[PDB]
RNA sequence: UGCCUGGCGGCCGUAGCGCGGUGGUCCCACCUGACCCCAUGCCGAACUCAGAAGUGAAACGCCGUAGCGCCGAUGGUAGUGUGGGGUCUCCCCAUGCGAGAGUAGGGAACUGCCAGGCA
RNA sequence: UCCUCCUAAAGAGUAACGGAGGAGCACGAAGGUUGGCUAAUCCUGGUCGGACAUCAGGAGGUUAGUGCAAUGGCAUAAGCCAGCUUGACUGCGAGCGUGACGGCGCGAGCAGGUGCGAAAGCAGGUCAUAGUGAUCCGGUGGUUCUGAAUGGAAGGGCCAUCGCUCAACGGAUAAAAGGU
RNA sequence: CCGAUGCAAACUGCGAAUACCGGAGAAUGUUAUCACGGGAGACACACGGCGGGUGCUAACGUCCGUC
């Protein structure tokens, strides 16, 4: 004894995100993608289709998942 | 622990063609019998489903489990198929090795004339 | 195989007569042994461990593997992945034999034979025991001897409590404490 | 159309943890030997070849045990947006939104499709 | 110059030589893919090993780890054995998240040809968040693209690109350094 | 260190109000919304209320987000 990064969702549920849009750009992986939702090398969430998003819980440990449904 | 590891290994392969969506086709390997399932996309759904234990099939059969029996089920399966327009499904080996009736049935059900 | 047959017909015989059982396999069975060294003096010398596994992989019928270690700590001056010592895992027809041809020669064999510390359980069934004098096993000669090293043998037990293992050791009447 | 068994999905502790009983009709389970397809970072450990010759040991389906664990109210409590007041560091007034935990209650899950045995 | 949690009042952002250090490296294998495997921690048995130099029966299931100081998520491990390679290749690339600009990051998808497989499919570097160089200047190879009449040559214009601790890291004129 | 009672800025098996993104909706607002062009103007703000940091949780001291 710098510029701050620019983190949260940017998109959230019922945003008529189109194909190539990141969902939400986390420092580790806060949500999982779904269907039609695809991961990056940096641990990025972008969609893949046209549709709207949605937050779903599922699985034994109750993990958050990122999806998008037909609209 | 086997049953469940064979269940985590074919969940590699059930989680991967849900991205794809695809129709899949899933073999249930035991020395007593041997099934074989075509599964739609949604997964809720079996598009056709044959077993060694069936008579219509058995008949012929010395035992319900072995290679013959594997390659008549893949024969079955194949003209299925072809009848009912699955229109090329994807395959799982659900966690088996591709090297003994898994492969008999595989190169059986091609046979018929299917590109998968 | 060779002694399947006659452990079936005398010591599962046995036992169910003993404890009124109603499985014909209720009687717990053995499973693998485990062949293990548990010299821990070839940290210095590398040849020691290399013949010492030569002299397992003669005496058994497969040769052993080499074990790297687990922790490292200062207190005991070890690195982590140190090679020290190796296993040997036996089960199928050459357990049966192995087994038979110890209880037969090895076992009378023994200095100060006061015999075996039944206290020496691991608390459920399982029952590991290490001898020294590897020369006493026919297998290995006189003329080809390095050193004196000791062994651990690990019976597999599928039992619930030591009693069951208790009268397993007894099946072969278990000379004496 | 009813009971039992295996597989494919949703639900993800109202599906879990501990205890007693039951399951070989069918199905499922222990695999003996492997010089033969397959191989061990040693081991036929797993996988592959022949079933009732040996049984339901362990695993797993079902009933009860509400013992542990979970959800879960109405109500209250702590807090806060808005305007005002006071002894203004903090609190109160009219109004809206409303904690956690626990109590009543529940459950030893349920549900859609396919294959087999007994009816 | 750049990152790591707070103060920072549950979108982002929001202070004072604020509280805190780390990187200016490294792996051309620590990259890709197929099979299987996956604890840590503690009790009990071994010649000593008792937990601590190795092995097997249990308590428990992601408390070990993930190249780094630190950080988030990670058992479908984003780890860890057996095998083969260089997809870290080339032209690219709709769109999105940021910005004042210079620009930065992710990114579905086509074509030319490859590795992992039987296939489904993955491979445009490393689990990631810092790990670097812009303008100008000097050097290499291609182009008749241009060439002050003709045919060349010299010199320029663009393509990959080394040096430039340019480490004053957006980098102020050609102006050399230290002090009472 | 074994179990428990209270506490926390680099603590959450839970979890507000409030803020913010999108869809639908009766009504008002001189389109008050967005796109392009010309012209500018300003580039030491002060104080107060609300919740904090700093300060010796002494200071009509200091800096923040909102009105």
């Amino acid at each position: 004894t710098s510029e701050a990064k620019r983190l949260g969702v940017k998109r959230f549920g019922g945003e008529s995100v189109l194909a190539g849009s990141i969902i939400v750009r986390q420092r580790g992986t806060k949500f999982h993608a779904g269907a039609n939702v695809g991961c990056g090398r940096d641990h990025t969430l972008f969609a893949k289709a046209d549709g709207k998003v949605k937050f779903e819980v599922k699985g034994p440990k109750n993990r958050k998942f990122i999806s998008i449904e037909a609209e | 622990d086997k049953k469940s590891a064979r269940i985590r290994r074919a969940t590699r392969a059930r989680r991967k063609l849900q991205e794809l969506g695809a129709t899949r086709l899933v073999v249930h390997r035991t020395p007593r019998h041997i099934y074989a399932q075509v599964i739609a996309p949604n997964g809720s759904e079996v598009l056709v489903a044959a077993s060694t234990v069936e008579k219509a099939i058995a008949e012929q059969l010395k035992y319900t489990g072995n290679k013959d029996a594997a390659a008549a089920v893949g024969k079955a399966v194949a003209e299925r198929a072809l009848e009912k327009g699955i229109k090329d499904v994807s395959f799982d080996r659900s966690g088996f090795q591709y090297h003994g009736r898994v492969q008999a049935l595989a190169d059986a059900a091609r046979e018929a004339g299917l590109q998968f | 195989a060779k002694l399947h047959d006659y452990y079936k017909d005398e010591v599962v015989k046995k036992l169910m007569t003993e404890f009124n059982y109603n499985s014909v396999m209720q009687v717990p069975r053995v499973e693998k042994i485990t062949l293990n060294m548990g010299v821990g003096e070839a940290i210095a010398d590398k040849k020691l461990l290399d013949n010492a596994a030569a002299d397992l992989a003669a005496i058994s019928g497969q040769k052993p593997l080499i074990t790297k270690a687990r922790k490292s700590v200062a207190g005991f001056k070890i690195r982590q992945g140190y090679p020290i010592g190796c296993k040997v895992t036996l089960r199928g027809e050459r357990m049966w034999e192995f087994f038979e041809r110890l209880i037969t020669i090895a076992v009378p064999r023994i200095r100060d034979f006061r015999g075996l510390s039944a206290k020496s359980f691991d608390g459920r069934g399982n029952y590991s025991m290490g001898v020294r004098e590897q020369i006493i096993f026919p297998e290995i000669d006189y003329d080809k001897v390095d050193r004196v090293r000791g062994l651990d043998i690990t019976i597999t037990t599928t039992a619930k409590s030591d009693e069951e293992g208790r009268a397993l050791l007894a099946a072969f009447d278990f000379p004496f404490r």
